[PDB]
């Protein structure tokens, strides 16, 4: 059963040992050690490591586990990572595709890919920001498909 | 072995004495006037065929085929002109009407001693 | 038909099969492959200029 | 890395050129056919890459092995 | 567990091998 | 023997000939292609199989199409 | 319970079996 | 050419296969003369029953155990090859002759080995 | 015909040794031969069928006389939980006193028997070994009637016509009635008979069995419909198996779930189950026409199926043809079935077990699995081999005109598209998490790991009633429709077998389950992306698509067109048999390290440390083989001294696999050249001088040669380790 994580008692038992286990090299400097502030900001950063992890689900293991239901409980867990990357690629490989699709009429296309028209690279860069409705009004208009083109025998 | 198997006594002649490379490998002596050689395979006679020709002018030479039974053979050239070069004496054999695009399929060649090309 | 058209192919063994490309030479001396035919894209044997039949010749508008 | 070389020294480009190619299906099918077009590797290339992984790999399985190794007593 | 029965079972793949040689040199 | 054969896309550039280091393939004119040659395998006997005729024909896809068949000692090319 | 019967089929079977197999099968190469 | 010399042909003239004549029966029975006195030797130092009394006996049931697939390979490769019946060691007679010869030959030469591992 | 392949003289022509090593792999391909027709074929495998089943039986009669005659059965079944089962006895001339004394478990020194045949035997109710020589003898008569069938099927007088054998219409009939129908329930008349008594005390041989009804009222007045009877007096629980106390009499009660003390099935649960699947089948094998011709012609079964949408070409027109007529398709159908019942018999034997102390021996159920897994990953790749053999060697694209195959082969580049992106996203989206969860674990921190919960398969034990999880739905809710649908019959015994958490069936689960079974997914989509690939493209390539015409397992196209190593057919299985071995090597190291995380008791240990790969490597692979590699030491050794030697044994033959994988022919082929000058130029020698041509292997054969010793070295190194690790750490 996926208790709360902010409550596990598995969970609270690792922060008392990764604090103490990081702890004890802390007692090895002085207090005016630049080694000794570094774990100063390690020890921070493992109260806040554990502390910003308190709405997720740790089960009986103690380790945050994850839920890819869509439950809009756990859609900072997942789904808004998702639509959210979705997005980063739709952007990437709507930039790619047009750039292809600009370099496919050109003087010579194989020295194109080569070194890259950094104007009409940096303009495909840019102007591939919206693609859903620019990608969907090319769908739209029976573009960004194709047909008739290469196969084997049958 | 040379009493059972054919071996490849390559005959040709030149002019200047040369060096070239035997394909048993190093050099060799290369006797200016007339010279044969024998042989253990035809790829490399004649890729000392090649070895020579693309460097200069052997002409005149072909490797006599001693085939174990005790006679020779002559192929390259036989009617005395290079091969890639055309001469109107040779019957082609080894072809068909179209690609392979019309060749037949093998399901129509299962359980029969054909070709997937002989229609 | 004439030189320069922008013929696609319809043999299955074309590696262009179903893809456009430009007429270089036709000969008119009942060669059963006249129609040489060369295309932006490359085969495996590095190589576009092909040659083809009459009836793997068909034109676009 | 060691593992990933019997990848390339296994198989061979006669598997990968028509994989690749059934993929180049599915970029003229979205127009996004690469002008470069795209081979396989060659064969030279195709076994001396497994070479240098298997070397990669196989190397620095023994480095990691030896300096963890000696480093956690020495 | 007992003696004469292995006896019996050996002879009866000897019979079985005889067979498996008489379909042997006949496919 | 391992069955070359040499179909009618062949338009007699012949680098085949000049491919192969065995002899087997020679230009026989045939009036149908523009050079009017076409070439020919008569000497498969001697045939390795080696395809490094294949590699060198600059045809739509390979006129010269070389189908391993019989495995004599020739045909295998060993030495002994 | 047998018990002396592996040391006849054992041998019998392991070492001189692969002698007249080898025997039948590769002069069966010629035969 | 090299390591074919006269004492090289002086060497290898006189041996037991390339003397002149001798009978295949003698002929084998040299070569298992020779062999079954020698392969005795590495089965009582090292065999696995130098550790009982039983050091030379399994010199001899071990090495006639290797003699029995020596001959009887010899028994194979004169029953495959050599097939005509010129009657010499390229036969099918005078070879499973020599194997005979190697096999009587051996033997007594186990024997003479066990014998002379009692001194 | 004259010389060794004495079926094709296209072989015996050829001086070297490459007849010997084509001689014999294709001595069985009776499709390509010489003079073999049509009819000629079917009359050689139907004898040789008969052939192969005698060797199953010779097997089964093997193991039979070996348990019956050297083993220690009924000592076995005095006391089945302490015992450990024994294999047939020794003789070694090897061992020289100190492995003597590392066997002995009796007077014979036998191997432990890790196959579970005494359980199933046991479950059979075979509590002697007199009836074991009766079933070896039972056996050998039984081997010894197939080869005479196999003999009698050649004699000329006997040989079928062609017809008999395309009489498939009616060799489903004969099958799904008879060989399914009339089998199982012969075998309720063994359960009922033999399993439902000697379960229950009464010992009934052949002797009495003719005297004594398993139920004490049965069969006159039992006509009636009044069934209950039968189903009467349930085994409850206070029943320890094979006596004849705390025991019922009913005989087709359905139970559900496990005993209580045995951890096995209710044999009456057995008996009832293939009574109803008797009847079903005998229901199904009254299907087809015939010579009477009550039933379906097989040609309207298949036509009639054409969509009016015209989505799915012009119907299945042709593909009757193509079974009938073909063969590999048919073969690429048998293996598929078959593979996939293999698989799920691997998903039951151990998940619901069927047979008496298993659950209790943890080796034989790990070495059962294993076994089945191998083996049913072996069966889909030959599937899809004789997919390629029937793309090749057997398709007729022109009775298949826009057939159903035709548009398969047609949209091909779709399908091999979406298996490379399937397989590109698991195996971005396994390696991408285990190498986050590796890195992030390396660097003092299990908790910024990615684990995600498996809800998916949670949900569906939900849904089976495993109430561990708080989703409360059909199964796991009391008051849904399910449940209450079935509240007397089979639910209340078998929740017990699904809520408890020491047995195998539905077992608790953490993220590894998420993480591997993507992994596996990605194993599955990776190997029919070979499979599909080489049995799509096994006919024609844009690089050759003149691969119909080379057959199937050609080695290449040469250096051609950029070179061409390994185009034909054979690279599907011969990459798919790489990828076969990784994907049942990762699922039978995760089924492994999960049962030896229950068994052992920490599924914390598993949970917390298999997310990560040096929680495998760690945590299973250098801990577990702690038992095998200390299996003998240079202070002595034990009874797994054979299992570390068959380990070291199975890296050397998985390593020489690599000699011929890497390193390809023509090094051998001008290194056996000067091999060959070395004895043709030496003395005392050059007389002994070879009949077949010393030839180094050609490249089908390389490949091959170099796949056999991967595969005999990965399994063997593998069911080294689960016999090794679990005999280990118990016995
Ligand atoms: C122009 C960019 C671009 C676009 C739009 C696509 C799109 C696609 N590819 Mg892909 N691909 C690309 C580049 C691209 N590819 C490159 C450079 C490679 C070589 C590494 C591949 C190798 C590849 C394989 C091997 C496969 C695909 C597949 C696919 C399809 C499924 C989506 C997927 O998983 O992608 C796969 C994505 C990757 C393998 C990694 C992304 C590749 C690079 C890192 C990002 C591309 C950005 C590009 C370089 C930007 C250049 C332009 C800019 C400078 C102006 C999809 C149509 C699959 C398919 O057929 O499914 C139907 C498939 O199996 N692709
Ligand atoms: C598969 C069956 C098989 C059998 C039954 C044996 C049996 C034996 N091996 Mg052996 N071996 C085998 C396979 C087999 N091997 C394989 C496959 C290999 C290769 C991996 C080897 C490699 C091997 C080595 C390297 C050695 C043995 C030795 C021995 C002997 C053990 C010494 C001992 O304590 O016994 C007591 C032994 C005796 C009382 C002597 C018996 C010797 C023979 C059998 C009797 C006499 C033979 C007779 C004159 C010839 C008649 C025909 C013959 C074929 C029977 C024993 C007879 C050792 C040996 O040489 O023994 C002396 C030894 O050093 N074996
Ligand atoms: C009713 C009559 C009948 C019966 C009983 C059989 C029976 C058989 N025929 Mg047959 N046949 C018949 C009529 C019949 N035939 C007719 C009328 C024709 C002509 C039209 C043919 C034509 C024919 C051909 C052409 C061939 C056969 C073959 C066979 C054998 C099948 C191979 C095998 O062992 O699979 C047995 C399979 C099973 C018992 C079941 C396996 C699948 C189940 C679902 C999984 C396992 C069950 C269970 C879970 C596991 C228990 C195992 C245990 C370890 C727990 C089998 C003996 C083949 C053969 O061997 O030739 C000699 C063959 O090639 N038959
Ligand atoms: C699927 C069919 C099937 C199968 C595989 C078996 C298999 C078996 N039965 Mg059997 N049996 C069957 C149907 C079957 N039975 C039917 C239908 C009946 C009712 C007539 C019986 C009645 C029966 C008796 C009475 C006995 C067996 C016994 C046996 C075992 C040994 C048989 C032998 O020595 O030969 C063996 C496991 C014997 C056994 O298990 O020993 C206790 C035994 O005594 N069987
Ligand atoms: C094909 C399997 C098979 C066979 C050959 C028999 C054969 C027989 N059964 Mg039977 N039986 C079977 C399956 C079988 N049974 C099954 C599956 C059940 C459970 C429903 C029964 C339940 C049953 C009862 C209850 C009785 C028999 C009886 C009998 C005998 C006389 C009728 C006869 C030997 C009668 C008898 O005399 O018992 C031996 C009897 O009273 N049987
Ligand atoms: C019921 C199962 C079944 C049946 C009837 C067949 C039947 C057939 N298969 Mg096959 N196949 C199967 C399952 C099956 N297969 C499976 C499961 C696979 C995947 C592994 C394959 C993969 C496969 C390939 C790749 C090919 C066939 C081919 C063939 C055909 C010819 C077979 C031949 O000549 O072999 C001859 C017999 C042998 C070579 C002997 C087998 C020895 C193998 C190679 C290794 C076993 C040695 C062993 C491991 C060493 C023991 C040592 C120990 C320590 C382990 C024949 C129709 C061939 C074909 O049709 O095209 C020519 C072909 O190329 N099959
Ligand atoms: C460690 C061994 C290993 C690994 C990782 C793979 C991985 C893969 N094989 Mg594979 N294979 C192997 C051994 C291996 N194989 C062996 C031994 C054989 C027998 C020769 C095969 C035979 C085989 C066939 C026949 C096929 C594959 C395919 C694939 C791909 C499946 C798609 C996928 O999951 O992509 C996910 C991608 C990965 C898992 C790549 C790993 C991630 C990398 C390391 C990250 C990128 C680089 C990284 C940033 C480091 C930079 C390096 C630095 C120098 C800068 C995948 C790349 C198939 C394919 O192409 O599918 C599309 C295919 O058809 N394999
Ligand atoms: C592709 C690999 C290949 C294959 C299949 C063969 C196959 C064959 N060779 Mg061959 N050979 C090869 C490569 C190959 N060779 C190479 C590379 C060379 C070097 C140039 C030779 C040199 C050669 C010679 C010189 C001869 C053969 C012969 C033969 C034939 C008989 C087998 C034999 O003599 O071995 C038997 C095995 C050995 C010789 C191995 C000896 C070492 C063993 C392990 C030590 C003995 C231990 C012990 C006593 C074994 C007993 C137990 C055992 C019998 C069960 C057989 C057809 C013979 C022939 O043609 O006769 C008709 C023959 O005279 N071969
Ligand atoms: C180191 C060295 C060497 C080597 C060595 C060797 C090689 C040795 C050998 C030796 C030997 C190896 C010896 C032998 C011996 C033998 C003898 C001396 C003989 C005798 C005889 C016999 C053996 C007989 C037999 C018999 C019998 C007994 C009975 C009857 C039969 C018979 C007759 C058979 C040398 C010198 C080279 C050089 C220097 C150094
Ligand atoms: C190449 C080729 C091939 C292939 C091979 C194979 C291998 C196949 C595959 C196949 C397979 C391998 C199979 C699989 C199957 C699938 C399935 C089977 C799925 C579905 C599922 C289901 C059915 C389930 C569900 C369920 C549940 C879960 C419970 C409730 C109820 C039910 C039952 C609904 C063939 C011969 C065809 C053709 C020719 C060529
Ligand atoms: C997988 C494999 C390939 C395929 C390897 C592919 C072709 C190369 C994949 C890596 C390249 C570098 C991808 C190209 C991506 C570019 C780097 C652009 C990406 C954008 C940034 C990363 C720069 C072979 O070509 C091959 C050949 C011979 C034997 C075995 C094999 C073999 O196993």
């Amino acid at each position: 059963v996926l208790t709360p994580c902010q409550q596990s008692e598995a969970f609270h038992k690792r922060e008392i040992n990764e604090v103490r286990t990081l702890e004890n090299r802390q007692a090895n400097y002085e207090a005016n050690s630049p080694s000794y502030l570094a774990l100063q900001s390690q020890i921070d950063q493992v109260h806040k490591r554990f502390d910003k992890y308190g709405t997720l689900l740790c089960g009986q293991d103690g380790l945050p586990h994850l839920i890819t239901d869509g439950d809009w409980r756990h859609a900072r867990e997942f789904t808004i990572p998702a639509l959210l990357f979705l997005y980063i690629t739709g952007w990437i490989g709507w930039v790619g595709r047009s750039y292809l699709k600009y370099t496919k009429e050109t003087k010579n296309p194989t020295e194109q890919e080569i070194i890259l028209d950094v104007p009409m690279a940096l303009k495909y860069m840019l102007s591939g920001f919206l693609w859903p409705l620019s990608a969907w009004q090319e769908y739209r208009s029976g573009q960004l498909l194709a047909k008739e083109d290469e196969i084997t025998v049958s | 072995c040379a009493e059972t198997e054919e071996k490849y006594a390559m005959t040709w002649s030149s002019d200047q004495q040369h060096i070239f490379e035997m394909p048993t490998g190093g050099a060799a002596v290369m006797n200016s006037g007339d010279n044969l050689l024998y042989l253990a395979r035809k790829e490399q006679a004649l890729a000392l065929a090649t070895q020579l020709r693309t460097q200069f002018k052997i002409q005149d030479y072909k490797i006599y085929r001693i085939f174990p039974s005790g006679e020779v053979q002559y192929l390259h050239p036989k009617d005395g002109v290079l091969p890639y070069q055309v001469n109107k004496g040779r019957e082609q054999v080894g072809r068909v009407k179209s690609t392979i695009g019309k060749n037949v399929n093998p399901a129509q060649v299962k359980f029969t001693s054909k070709a997937t090309y002989d229609r | 038909i004439k030189k320069g058209s922008l013929v696609k192919i319809l043999r299955p063994e074309s590696f262009w099969y179903n893809e456009v490309g430009t007429v270089v030479n036709v000969e008119t001396s009942k060669v059963l492959y006249p129609v040489l035919v060369r295309f932006d894209k490359v085969n495996y044997s590095g190589l576009n200029s092909t040659n083809f039949s009459l009836d793997e010749l068909v034109e676009i508008k | 890395v060691w593992a990933f070389s019997l990848m390339f020294l296994f198989s061979g480009r006669g598997y990968w050129q028509e994989l690749i190619e059934s993929i180049v299906w599915a970029h003229n099918k979205l127009k996004v056919a690469p002008a470069i077009a795209p081979r396989a590797l060659s064969i030279t290339q195709g076994r001396a890459v497994g070479v240098a992984h298997y070397l990669l790999g196989g190397i620095a399985t023994t480095w990691a092995f030896f300096l963890a190794r000696i480093i956690a007593v020495g | 567990i007992t003696d004469n029965q292995v006896f019996v079972a050996l002879i009866m793949a000897l019979v079985c091998g005889y067979l498996a040689v008489k379909l042997a040199k006949q496919l | 023997a391992h069955t070359v054969k040499i179909y009618d896309n062949c338009i007699g550039c012949t680098q085949c000939v000049r491919a192969c280091p065995l002899d087997v393939l020679e230009m026989v004119p045939w009036d149908g292609c523009k050079a009017g040659q076409m070439a020919s395998a008569p000497r498969t006997e001697d045939c390795v199989g080696c395809k490094r005729c294949e590699t060198a024909c600059p045809t739509d896809f390979l006129s010269i199409r070389v189908y391993l068949g019989g495995e004599t000692t020739r045909s295998m090319g060993l030495a002994y | 319970s047998a018990s002396y019967l592996p040391s006849i089929l054992v041998p019998t079977v392991g070492l001189i079996l692969p002698f007249a197999s080898m025997a039948i099968l590769f002069i069966a190469i010629e035969k | 050419p090299i390591n074919s010399s006269s004492l090289t042909r002086a060497y290898l003239s006189q041996l037991p296969i390339y003397r002149r004549g001798v009978s295949p029966f003698l002929r084998g029975l040299e070569i298992g003369m020779a062999h079954g006195y020698f392969l005795i030797g590495p089965f009582v130092q090292l065999g696995p029953l130098r550790n009982t009394d039983i050091k030379y006996l399994a010199g001899l049931l071990s090495a006639i155990g290797l003699i029995v697939i020596l001959t009887l390979g010899m028994l194979l490769y004169g029953a495959v090859s050599f097939t005509n019946d010129s009657q010499d060691l390229e036969s099918v007679d005078g070879w499973r002759q020599l194997a005979s010869g190697f096999l009587l030959g051996a033997v007594g030469g186990a024997g003479f080995a066990y014998l002379l591992l009692t001194l | 015909a004259t010389k060794f392949p004495k079926f094709s003289q296209a072989l015996a022509s050829d001086p070297t040794t490459r007849r010997i090593w084509y001689g014999i792999a294709t001595a069985h391909d009776f499709e390509s031969h010489d003079g073999m027709t049509e009819e000629n074929l079917y009359q050689k495998i139907f004898a040789s069928h008969f052939g192969h089943l005698a060797i199953i039986f010779l097997w089964t009669s093997g193991n039979l006389f070996h348990v019956a005659w050297q083993g220690n059965f009924e000592q076995w079944v005095a006391n089945p939980l302490k015992t450990k089962p024994l294999a047939h006895a020794i003789w070694d001339p090897h061992f020289g006193q100190a492995a003597l004394k590392a066997f002995t478990r009796g007077d014979t020194v036998a191997n432990i028997s890790y196959s579970g045949v005494y359980h199933w035997w046991y479950t059979i109710g075979i509590r002697n070994n007199v009836e074991l020589y009766t079933g070896a003898l039972g056996l050998l008569v039984l081997s010894a009637v197939f080869l005479l069938a196999g003999w009698l099927h050649i004699q000329p007088k006997f040989k079928p016509s062609l017809s008999w054998f395309k009489n498939n219409e009616s060799r489903l009939n004969h099958h799904l009635a008879g060989l399914f129908g009339v089998s199982s329930l012969a075998w309720t008349g063994h359960l009922v008979h033999v399993a439902i008594p000697a379960s229950r005390g009464q010992h009934v041989g052949w002797d009495n069995f003719i005297m004594t009804p398993p139920h004490p009222a049965g069969l006159q007045p039992f006509f009636t419909g009044n069934w209950s009877v039968y189903a009467q007096s349930p085994d409850s629980m206070q029943h320890v198996f094979g006596t004849s106390q705390g025991a019922g009499t009913a005989i087709l009660t359905f139970l559900g779930g496990f005993h209580p003390q045995t951890q096995s099935l209710w044999l009456t649960d057995m008996a009832h189950h293939h009574l109803a699947i008797a009847v079903i089948f005998i229901v199904a094998g009254h299907m087809y026409r015939t010579n009477f011709g009550i039933g379906h012609n097989l040609k309207t079964i298949l036509e009639a199926h054409r969509p009016p949408s015209g989505r799915l070409g012009k119907g299945h027109i042709g593909i009757y043809q193509t079974l009938t007529n073909s063969l590999h398709f048919q073969l690429g159908l048998a293996l598929a079935s078959l593979s996939v019942v293999t698989s799920l018999v691997a998903q039951h034997m151990y998940a619901m077990p069927p047979y008496a102390y298993m659950a209790f021996d943890y080796v034989t159920q790990s070495a059962l699995y294993t076994h089945h897994q191998y083996i049913a990953g072996l069966l889909i790749v030959g599937a899809f081999a004789h997919g390629a053999i029937f793309f090749i060697r057997d398709y007729d694209p022109e009775q298949n005109q826009d057939n159903v195959l035709a548009r398969m082969l047609a949209h091909k580049e779709a399908v091999i598209s979406h298996l490379s992106w399937v397989s590109l996203f698991l195996g971005f989206h396994t390696l991408g998490l285990y190498v986050h969860n590796d890195v992030v674990v390396a660097f003092g921190n299990p908790e910024k790991q990615i684990l995600i919960e498996p809800i998916f398969a949670q949900w569906i034990q939900a849904t089976s009633g495993k109430m561990l999880y708080g989703f409360q739905v059909l199964l796991s809710s009391s008051t849904s429709n399910a449940s209450v649908a079935a509240q007397q019959l089979w639910l209340p015994g078998w929740l017990e077998a699904v809520n408890n958490e020491s047995n195998s069936l539905f077992l608790t689960i953490g993220p590894g389950d998420f993480l591997v079974h993507h992994a596996i997914a990605l194993g599955l989509h990776t190997t029919t992306l070979i499979l599909v690939k080489g049995a799509l493209d096994a006919r024609g390539s844009k690089l050759m698509p003149d691969k119909k015409d080379f057959g199937y397992s050609f080695p290449c196209d040469g250096p051609g067109r950029g070179g061409t190593c390994d185009i034909s057919a054979w690279d599907a299985f011969y990459l798919a048999m790489f990828w076969m071995l990784n994907t049942i090597g990762w699922v039978t190291f995760y089924w492994h390290w999960k049962h030896l995380s229950l068994w052992q008791g920490n599924v914390a240990q598993f949970n917390e440390s298999s997310t990560y790969l040096m929680g495998w490597l760690r945590d299973y692979l250098w801990l577990n083989s702690s038992p095998l590699i200390n299996g003998y030491n240079p202070y002595g050794m034990n009874s797994l001294a054979v299992w570390s030697w068959m380990f070291l044994f199975a890296h050397l033959v998985w390593a020489t696999g690599f000699m011929f994988l890497i390193s390809w022919r023509g090094y051998w082929q001008e290194l056996i050249e000067t091999l060959a000058w070395a004895h043709e130029r030496t003395p005392l020698a050059n007389l002994i001088r070879w009949k077949d041509k010393p030839v180094a292997l050609s490249i089908v054969q390389a490949r091959l040669v170099g796949l056999v010793h991967f595969t005999v070295g990965y399994i063997l190194t593998y069911a080294a380790f689960v016999i090794a690790s679990t005999a280990g750490k118990f016995s």
